């Protein structure tokens, strides 16, 4: 049937880039509205502009709507399936259930047109977080939790593919990709239950005009369940990326099979029992539970600290293998001449200043100092926006290739430096504005250049905030021409397209059989994963269920 | 090199482990410390206190703002607030300087935030309930109030006023 | 072959980073408490 035959060898290619499309997409649209938010913290109004160019967009609120939504729930939402199934897929050279996977695009595509419709209508401006009581149109909840069911569907597939290779593998110990996304997507099952307890509980109920009425309480406790974890459910995919594939991006070998199965695990104990540190400021949540997710989200810092060593330790070891020679000689050896690499290695230099973000923010009484401020989106664009995202846009250079058999020319080549350090430098910028303002207590979600005479203090930062959106308005753009052109592109050369995702090897200790083994023992940890959640959000959810008190949803905008 | 390296690498990411613990336990120290004198003040009420927004503006304290300062000990005043679409009630909120102020904030519409610039007083305001905080007002002057949490699309305007009487 | 100084060097400056950032804001926390 087919004149590129790949999809009756290799078909989840096909699913698999046409997901990450969607991400881009996503991603293209979303991030649209991004610069003007930046000028707004800039305190120059651009929405009289963005108004005109695309009309129907009514107000910042239903901008930092989209944005949010279409950047951060749903870009990484595709590329986390695109990602965490096409790799642990090809470590095992087994085939995906193929009904199911394409089951899973279309709920997605499904869910989010069902939902964007809504929101380019702006009857559903109530933010990424959807705080009822701020109500939307129903079509906004059943379109999003759709969409998100959209990964059971990937948890089920994965778990099929991990299921079959055991059966044809018995006494063999689970391969580290295919390991890492089952950890993964049983992780992200626990973790989604929040917001799916959420939607069918009460978001669809009181949308679909069945009740009058959510307990806010409630809503956003649910909400945060879910919540925090789905930002480990962004990272995750670009850890992967980043421990295995990276480290021979860069001349090298991964120093440790265990140290990242290791991490991961923890990802899977830590990453879904600690969202009440975003209810340090909540009424009727009591101040000892707050303090116990205080500590477990401390706890959950390490794992992406000991990432810190293992993968520091990776590049440094290719250094030295590319004959780098001082204490920082192993750095310039690397190879700055690669996309696939500049990108994810630039998202990790300002994760470090993102993580310093995250700890404050996790120590409780600390939060009462930044909470709800421009503090905020600055600790987060370092994280997702620069780490996550990056990440994503360096390994269009090699999973483009793979997937489509499309080549990069070295023009496209040099574009993709450009745009990756474009970017970069302006999340630094931002992430400067931001924090700073964040500060001076400028609040957050605010079209603050619609009260420009009122922070006063701010003057300074906002110049960051309006010069960061210049670059990443130029930034965006350079990759807009450069994604509509290296796939707008008829020159398809696939001797590279059949060509293997470029993982790393191993550097194997004696250690690396008895423990590895241990971490192994998936089954077993996912209990210990639900342990922790029910009694975390356990004697909580108790209550709040004992107690509700439903009121009636405003539409404000 | 390639296997030499690897005993070195699992004893580093040890010492790591070890120091990454050591640092994060102090922290969880010094959190609790803060925890346990005055200026935990700010940390919400954990106790669950309904009310209902409909008519949480008719009836009860926050239905007449002349009477919402409440003076309740020697040096206590209970402040009823009200946070509602696009400012606070009362404005201006005028308690005196030294006092240990217990504001009690609630909504009759959708969450806000009560964001006392200058201060570490910042609880979400949740239509249903009552989010109680204490705060002891130093020095005396003007703070204002931001609302930090997204209440619809008067949002950006929402402020008020504290005055802290000399 | 060695010492891997410069991952050492990378979690040193992050060790830093985290530092001045947690007692900086400690430190406001106060100022305003
Ligand atoms: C994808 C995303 C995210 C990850 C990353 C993330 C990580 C953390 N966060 Fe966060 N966050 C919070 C605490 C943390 C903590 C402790 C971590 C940890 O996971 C951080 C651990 C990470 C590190 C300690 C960094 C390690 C550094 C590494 C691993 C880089 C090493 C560099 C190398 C190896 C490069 C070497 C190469 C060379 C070339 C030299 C809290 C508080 O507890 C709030 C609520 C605050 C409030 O008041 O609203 C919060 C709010 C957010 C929300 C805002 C949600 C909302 O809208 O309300 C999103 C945007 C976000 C995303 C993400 N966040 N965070
Ligand atoms: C051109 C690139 C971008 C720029 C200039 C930008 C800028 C901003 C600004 C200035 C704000 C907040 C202003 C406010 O709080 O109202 C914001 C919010 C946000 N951004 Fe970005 N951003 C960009 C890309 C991204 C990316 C790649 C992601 C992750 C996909 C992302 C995720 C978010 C989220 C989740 C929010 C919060 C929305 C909410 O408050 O509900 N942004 N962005
Ligand atoms: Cu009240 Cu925003
Ligand atoms: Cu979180």
């Amino acid at each position: 049937s087919e004149i590129s035959r790949v999809y009756e060898a290799y078909p989840e290619k096909k699913a698999t880039l046409y997901f990450l499309v969607l991400g881009f997409l996503a991603l293209i649209v979303g991030s649209l509205f991004g610069p003007f938010q930046a000028l707004n913290y800039g305190n120059v109004d651009a929405y009289p502009l963005l108004k005109r160019l695309l009309p129907f967009v009514q107000s910042y609120y239903q901008g930092l709507t989209l944005h949010g939504v279409l950047n951060a729930i749903v870009f990484t939402q595709l590329f986390a399936q695109a990602i965490m199934v096409y790799l642990p897929a090809r470590e095992l050279n087994m085939r995906p259930n193929m009904g199911l996977m394409w089951l899973s695009w279309w709920m997605a595509f499904i869910g989010l047109v069902v939902a964007a419709l809504p929101l380019l209508a702006n009857e559903a401006t109530v933010l990424y977080t959807f705080y009822p009581p701020l109500k939307g149109h129903w079509a906004f909840y059943l379109g999003a939790s759709v969409f998100v069911l959209s990964t059971w569907v990937s948890i089920y597939i994965v778990l099929d593919l991990w299921r079959r290779w055991k059966a044809a593998n018995p006494g063999k110990v689970t391969p580290l990709v295919t390991y890492m996304a089952v950890v993964f997507w049983l992780m992200w099952f626990l973790a989604s239950l929040g917001l799916v307890l959420e939607a069918v509980l009460f978001l669809l109920p009181w949308s679909f005009g069945l009740v009058e009425g959510v307990d806010p309480l409630v809503a956003r406790t649910l909400f945060w369940w879910t919540g925090h974890p789905i930002v480990y459910f962004w990272l995750l995919p670009a850890y992967a990326i980043i421990y295995t594939i990276l480290p021979k991006q860069a001349g090298g070998r991964l120093v440790s099979d265990p140290m990242a199965r290791l991490a991961f695990l923890l990802f899977l104990l830590l990453s879904t029992p600690v969202g009440f540190h975003h209810q340090f400021a909540d009424p009727g949540i009591d101040p000892t539970w707050k303090m116990i997710h205080s500590v477990l989200t401390l706890f959950v810092a390490v794992p992406s600290l000991m990432t810190a060593f293992t993968v520091a330790a990776s590049l440094e070891f290719a250094g030295r293998l590319r004959g780098g020679r001082g204490l920082f000689g192993w750095i310039r050896a690397l190879p700055w001449d690669n996309p696939a690499f500049v990108a994810p290695v630039l998202g990790l230099l300002g994760f470090i200043p993102g993580g310093a973000g995250g700890i404050v923010n996790a120590s409780f009484t600390l939060d009462y100092v930044v909470h709800n401020t421009a503090w905020v989106p600055g600790h987060f664009h370092l994280q997702v926006a620069s780490l996550v995202t990056l990440t994503a846009m360096g390994s269009l250079y090699w999973l483009l290739p793979n997937l489509t058999g499309k080549p990069i020319s070295d023009a496209q080549r040099r574009l993709g430096l450009a745009v990756v350090w474009l970017w970069f430098l302006g999340m630094m910028i931002m992430a400067v504005g931001l924090h700073w303002a964040g500060l001076l207590n400028v609040p957050r979600r605010a079209y603050i250049a619609q009260v420009p005479d009122a922070y006063p203090h701010a003057a300074v930062p906002m110049v960051f905030n309006v010069l960061a959106g210049i670059v990443l308005l130029v930034a965006l753009l350079l990759f807009i021409y450069g994604l509509f052109s290296v796939l707008l592109s008829r020159e398809r050369k696939p001797e590279l397209a059949e060509a293997p995702l470029p993982f790393a090897e191993v550097i194997s200790g004696p250690e690396d059989r008895r423990l590895v083994l241990a971490m192994d023992r998936i089954g077993f940890w996912f209990a210990v994963a639900a342990i922790l959640v029910v009694l975390a959000y356990g004697p909580t959810l108790v209550q709040l269920f004992g107690h509700l008190n439903p009121v009636p949803g405003w539409r404000l905008w | 090199d390639q296997h030499k390296a690897h005993k070195a690498i699992l004893a580093y990411e040890k010492g790591w482990l070890a120091f990454s613990l050591a640092m994060l336990f102090v922290f969880i120290a010094l959190i609790a410390y803060t925890l346990a004198t005055h200026t935990a003040g700010v940390i919400p009420a954990g106790k669950l206190e309904r009310v209902d927004p409909t008519t949480v503006r008719q009836e009860g304290p926050w239905a007449d703002p002349a009477q919402a300062v409440v003076q309740t000990g020697p040096n206590q005043y209970t402040v009823y607030v009200l946070a509602f679409a696009f400012g606070y009630q009362p404005n201006p909120i005028e308690v005196p300087q030294g006092a240990e102020i217990v504001f009690k904030i609630t909504s009759p519409d959708v969450i806000h935030g009560f964001h006392v610039e200058g201060t570490n007083i910042n609880v979400e305001v949740l239509p249903g309930e009552v989010s109680t905080v204490r705060y002891t007002f130093k020095r005396p002057g003007e703070y204002r109030i931001i609302c930090n949490q997204y209440c619809g699309l008067g949002h950006q305007n929402m402020f008020g006023t504290i005055v802290v009487k000399e | 072959e060695e010492k891997p100084k410069g991952a050492l060097a990378v979690i040193l400056v992050l060790t830093l980073t985290i530092l001045v950032f947690w007692l900086g804001v400690y430190a406001v926390f106060f100022a305003r408490g």
